[PDB]
């Protein structure tokens, strides 16, 4: 029996690596206090149509004022539903104000499409939770509401989709909640809930009977929307920037006159084997003749870039810098 | 009011010989296609605006990372394409 | 031919992830190496950029052996 | 119907760790042509 | 058994990039094939 | 040959669940940008 | 947990920047402060 092989060793291994919150930014040395998340289809699955029902806006302003310490909602009018596109995503923020009177703090939810100018969807205050808050008085009987398919129900105090369906039985189906007041959390993850009707706002408790929410007013308003069609519009602006302090250049000045002279020009230069940059001296880009040149010069750059230097000089003292400036189009 | 009219989603007698290369360039430098009713849109808001304007659909974020990666950005478009 | 051996050599080195270009031996041929296609095609491109030629993707069996194939890249 | 004949080898050493060879291929059918009991004639249509 | 994080590559023609990436059971294998082997006393190259 | 069984089906299925700079806060309305990131030696 | 807050830029455009870090629930900690200005066209080189 002979002993076996011997081998070399060596180490070898390889180690692995609230949506309605997201994440929550405080003010350095203020009491603001922002919650940024991302908003799209795949994260709502509730919101039909893009819509993104104000009760969503609800309960997040709820989860917020839970974590801030104010989960009494004094105020909350809502400027715009929320309508999500259905591709992309949208980046949705929500300031609330360091607190006031009555310890309230001023909440307010901006949100914007990428590059869409921010627009605010809620406004109002959240106050902390009082030690007696009185449910509002029964105006009706109270009936009992379940959505199928409610999503990461226990995540939220009460699911969106969930209060969004309370409160049509109270506002109105016709009607989008508008303004919200008085709004009380008293437990967390039901899935479903029975309404009992108030004069304004709605009870809201668990088939078990334990309260699980109040809103002392709750008043709705028909809603319209719009979106971003004007933005499409683009204007020629005319930026200022600083010539270069170049006293030399390598350029082939051209004083362009007209337009059938220009194309002369530029089809000779092309014919032209040295490698000259060519520079094209006109009048002011509103008169015609010097448009319809720069036009010429501008295609003329576009088959060939990085040797064409369209410039709209008053001083052809200042043509060779302009070459050096970098940039081809400059007035 | 003169408006720079992009290439219509709606094809028209000008742009009845542009070929699939045509088009791919268009969307490279930017230049995408322009939707019938945006169209009429577009033109409604450029009346009220006057003056020399363009109403075309230009991809931001393609043009910034393409900006981000290296790829050459129009002079015209660097406004939309920051670096 | 020393420098073209030592940037081949250098640049097998970092695609094989050896700790140093002095581990790839002159002797075994590439395959033995632990060359496969994968490998073989992405080394393509680093020399042959970094040389400004060009070249077919399979250098790697036509000169089995390190030598030969500086040699090519000298022609 | 009625299953005849079967075989199963290994492609072996070969140009990489998944290019194929023909040899290994030609000996798997000739060995469950001569398992099944029949000749290299008598199949009509083979499913590649 | 806590020496499984060692393996020889060189000796099966293995980069050291593709050694990591293999599950160390292959690794475990693939040694201990060749010692059964070895013990057996049969010529491991006689058996292609 | 007649058909086979005709189960009743329900749908079951698990869904599985730059450094330096992080998260940029362009504050709506204001030009202030805040920045937030995660430092750590790992 | 490390912030850098810009304010609304000032004089020649130049943007506030600040450091601030804390860990948890500790102070925030001012670690750089100063201003960021906008880049000149030809920006002049010190001598070496």
């Amino acid at each position: 029996d002979l002993p076996t092989y011997a081998f070399e060793h060596r180490h070898y291994w390889l180690e692995p690596a609230d949506p309605l919150l997201g994440t929550v930014v405080s003010t350095p040395g203020s009491d603001r206090l922002t919650a940024v998340a991302q908003w799209s289809r795949r994260a709502q699955p509730w919101a039909v149509d893009g819509l993104v029902p104000n009760a969503a806006l609800v309960e997040a302003a709820i989860r917020l004022g839970d974590l801030a310490g104010t989960p009494v909602v004094g105020e909350l009018v809502v400027d715009a539903p929320v309508v999500l596109p259905r591709r992309g995503s949208r980046e949705v923020q929500l300031i609330v104000g360091e607190p006031g009177e009555q310890r309230r703090r001023p909440i307010e939810v901006f949100s914007r499409e990428a590059d869409e100018p921010w627009t605010r969807h809620a406004h109002g205050t959240l106050a902390p939770a009082a030690a007696a808050v009185p449910e509002p008085a029964a105006a009706g009987d109270a009936t009992d509401v379940t959505v199928a398919g409610l999503r990461d129900a226990d995540r939220y105090g009460i699911h969106p989709a969930l209060l969004d369906a309370a409160v049509r039985t109270v506002v109105g189906d016709d009607l989008l909640p508008s303004v919200w007041t008085g709004v009380s959390l008293l437990a967390s993850g039901a899935t479903a809930v029975t309404v009992t009707p108030t004069a304004t706002g709605l009870r809201l408790t668990d088939p078990a009977g334990q309260p699980v929410l109040t809103v002392e007013s709750v008043r709705g308003t028909p809603f319209v929307a719009e979106q971003g069609t004007t933005d499409a519009l683009f204007r020629v602006d005319w930026p200022e920037i600083p010539l270069p302090t170049a006293e030399t250049a390598d350029f082939l000045p051209y004083e362009a006159t007209s337009a059938e002279a220009t194309l002369s020009a530029l089809q000779a230069w092309l014919a032209d084997p040295a490698e000259t940059r060519l520079a094209v001296v006109t009048g002011d880009c509103t008169e015609p003749g010097a448009a319809a040149i720069w036009g010429l010069v501008r295609s003329a750059q576009s088959e060939h870039p990085g040797r064409i230097v369209l410039a709209d000089l008053d001083d052809p003292a200042v043509l060779p810098a302009v070459v050096a400036s970098g940039e081809p189009q400059v007035r | 009011v003169s408006i720079a009219w992009g290439y219509w989603a709606t094809v028209s007698g000008m742009t009845e010989h542009l070929g699939d290369a045509d088009l791919r360039r268009n969307q490279r430098i930017g230049m995408s296609g322009l939707p019938a009713d945006e169209g009429m849109a577009l033109l409604d808001a450029a009346i009220a605006t006057g003056g020399t304007l363009v109403a075309a659909k230009f991809d931001v974020a393609a043009l910034r990372a393409t900006a981000k990666a290296g790829g050459p950005v129009p002079p015209l478009l660097r406004g939309l394409a920051p670096l | 031919a020393a420098a073209l051996l030592d940037l081949v050599r250098r640049h097998a080195a970092e695609v094989l992830g050896h700790s140093g270009a002095e581990s790839v031996h002159s002797g075994r041929t590439f395959k033995d190496a632990g060359f496969d296609s994968l490998t073989a095609v992405e080394l393509r491109n680093r020399l042959a950029a970094a040389t400004g030629l060009t070249l077919s993707p399979a250098m790697i069996f036509d000169y089995p052996k390190p030598p030969a194939l500086a040699d090519h890249l000298r022609a | 119907a009625v299953l005849r004949g079967s075989a199963v080898n290994q492609d072996g050493a070969s140009n990489g760790l998944t290019a194929p060879n023909g040899l290994s291929q030609q000996r798997v059918i000739r060995r469950a042509l001569a398992a099944a009991g029949l000749a290299p004639s008598d199949v009509d249509v083979v499913e590649a | 058994l806590h020496d499984a994080g060692e393996f020889d590559a060189g000796f099966f023609g293995i980069s050291p990039r593709e050694a990591v990436a293999m599950d160390p059971q292959q690794r475990l294998l693939l040694e201990t094939s060749w010692e059964a082997l070895e013990n057996a006393g049969v010529d491991p190259i006689a058996l292609k």
